[PDB]
């Protein structure tokens, strides 16, 4: 499923966002 | 936290590897499919060119045949003083209009063993002619009649002689 | 998290170029495939159109020809005369005739702009017994080649019919 | 088509993510 | 500024909905492409079962006819003291070996009889010359009508 | 904010459901396009086999006709049918030269000869009584060994 493979890319993008959110909150805490 | 990061780099590395693979595959198969389509289009053009020649030659021969049809008619008129206008087939029997004489008596003939039918056609006339005609023509040529085919040519002659 | 973010940024840049370009290569094929389908269908419509044309011309010609024969058959029954063929050797066209006495008629064009018909009689296939049957019915002269203005033609025809 | 649609949909979801990340950038700047 | 952002998220959300709508059409089209196959599958199944019966029935009728043929042959041979070994068709004419005096008969209507003694014990070959005429021991030719007549002559002498 | 979030949310939701449906439909459909092929291959096999199974049964049956047709030209005797009424099988027969119909039954072994004249022109029935011993017409019974002998007797008289 090309769409399925494509879905994987979307999932990866989503994870990156989650990581950014993590560092974001941590950065805020540090501030 | 370093937990989730590791999971990302790993999903990015597996995802970026699955695409290039599947994508490449689709591209290969895609390319393969395209050449055949191009070949098909090329094959398709040829047929058209063949149909064009054929059509043109069919159009000239039909016209040429018609020319002979008109040419044949023009002869008969100069040589037999008789022209056949048309032909219908109303169920039982075919019919032909006719104009015979010297620059004239219109009529029709029907065919239904065989047998024939002669009917005068004066739908339109200048009375002056209609009397010019009655003086040249035997009274029976103004009424419907019926004879066997064998007698036809004989008929024909009779009318020519009187005109 | 400073260095890691930077590392992530470079990787994202590399992947986007690699997958985007691949995608562009792919979309190009998608747009193109549709176009290919579009031209082929149009080509197909033309072919079907051209086929009808050929079929319809074949019926009208086979239909009109039927009339050619019917009429020929009429004239034979009504005028005791049939026109076999037609040639155009340079100057003049010719028709074979069967009215039984076979002969040919040729047409003169140009000059005083009036048509002249030349009569020659052809007994390509004959049996002497007929050839004398015929000489008894027919003035001697008809057999020899002759030449008259078109006006006189019908007159000719009648003379031959009367004798036969 | 499908591909294009998917891309546009994901790209849109990305723009939003970027905007969100920025909302925080402004805060950091504060 | 927060103005333009809002406009983006909204344009990104619009096209996405359109994409979903486009996606639905594909599914609505699939379910048909698949049900129309589940009928062609059925026709094939019906046809296959039909073709199977045909093969099975032909196998029984052939195995049944063969048995009958064999039986008939046996019966004849027995109550006929005459057995037909084989049959060849070399170009023109077919031939059958027959069987005691072995011989062959050819058919081209008309017939042909030839003695077959490829192998024999002279003692028999003279036993046989005493019971039968010299002419039989030579090739001959008669119309079919005469055949049964022939047969009888050979039986009577043996 | 809560709207834009419920909107895009629902969008992604439908997407995933739609994508999943597509992954599943496309497989459930490709696995049918293979079963269609197997059925197609089998059909073609059954067609060959059937066609090749019609000639062997027919030629064989036809071949028997050839054998039947031979026997008729050579023995002046034709076997019409065969039944098996419980105990014993039976065969109609017509023997003679351009003729006496009868039946033979088989029940150690033993035989039964009955003469069938269900239908006849009396003129023949007397033509026959002049050629034939009176006894053959009445039902009889002999051991198999005697059969061929029987056969001969009737041929000689006809």
């Amino acid at each position: 499923t090309l769409l399925q493979l494509l879905s994987n890319y979307y999932k990866a993008k989503l994870d990156s966002e989650r990581i950014y959110n993590e560092y974001v909150q941590s950065q805020y805490e540090f501030a | 936290p370093l937990t989730v990061y590791k999971n990302s780099v790993k999903q990015q590395i597996d995802s970026a590897d699955l695409l290039v693979a599947n994508l490449v595959n689709e591209n290969f198969v895609l390319s393969e499919k395209l050449d055949t389509k191009a070949t098909e289009i090329k094959q398709l053009q040829k047929q058209i060119d063949s149909l064009n020649a054929q059509v043109k030659e069919l159009k000239t021969q039909t016209s040429q045949q018609a020319e002979n049809s008109e040419v044949i008619k023009d002869l008969y008129e100069y040589l037999c003083n008789v022209r056949v206008h048309k032909s219908y087939e109303d169920d039982s029997g075919l019919w032909f209009d006719i104009s015979q004489g010297t620059h004239i008596m219109d009529y029709k003939l029907g065919f239904v063993v065989t047998e024939v039918i002669y009917a005068p056609v004066l739908k339109q006339r200048s009375t002056e002619e209609l009397y010019s005609l009655q003086s040249k023509l035997p009274e029976y040529l103004f009424e419907t009649l019926s004879f066997p085919l064998s007698s036809l040519n004989q008929f024909y002659n009779k009318i020519a002689k009187s005109l």
